[PDB]
């Protein structure tokens, strides 16, 4: 991320984020195992504005 | 052949609405007695023999005969008189 946008600048930020289900890659507590013919996961995603 | 999730498991069929029975089921479509209509014919005028045929052709004869044989005039030799 840019430290400053000055008058007229235009900044590009990147960011990641990881969204954890099971608790590390050692340790498979609260993964899910999403084999399901009928129903469908959801991950809600709401953004800056 | 599938594997069972025991995370999420599921149950067996619900009920749903349906296509009104009846619509399902058909009629047995009731089949009244026909005929071979007219009278036919014996025979017909057929367009090619019905019969074989040769692929090639042979030269047949018939006998003649000659006539009444005639005697000759023949030229006659001459004597041997140790001359021959």
């Amino acid at each position: 991320a840019p430290a400053t946008i000055a008058a007229g600048a235009t900044g590009e930020l990147t960011m990641y984020y990881w969204v954890p289900l099971a608790y590390s890659e050692t340790d498979l507590t609260g993964a899910v195992l999403a084999n399901v013919p009928q129903s469908k996961q959801r991950l809600k995603l709401e953004f800056a504005n | 052949m599938a594997l069972i999730n025991p995370q999420f498991p599921y149950a067996g069929p619900v009920p749903i609405p349906g296509p009104a029975p009846t619509e399902t089921m058909p009629l047995l479509n009731y089949r009244v007695e026909g005929r071979i209509a007219g009278i036919q014919q014996a025979r017909q005028f057929m367009p090619f023999l019905q019969g074989p045929h040769r692929e090639v052709a042979e030269q047949t004869y018939y006998a003649i005969g000659t006539g009444i044989q005639m005697g000759q005039t023949f030229n006659q030799p001459l004597i041997n008189t140790q001359e021959g």
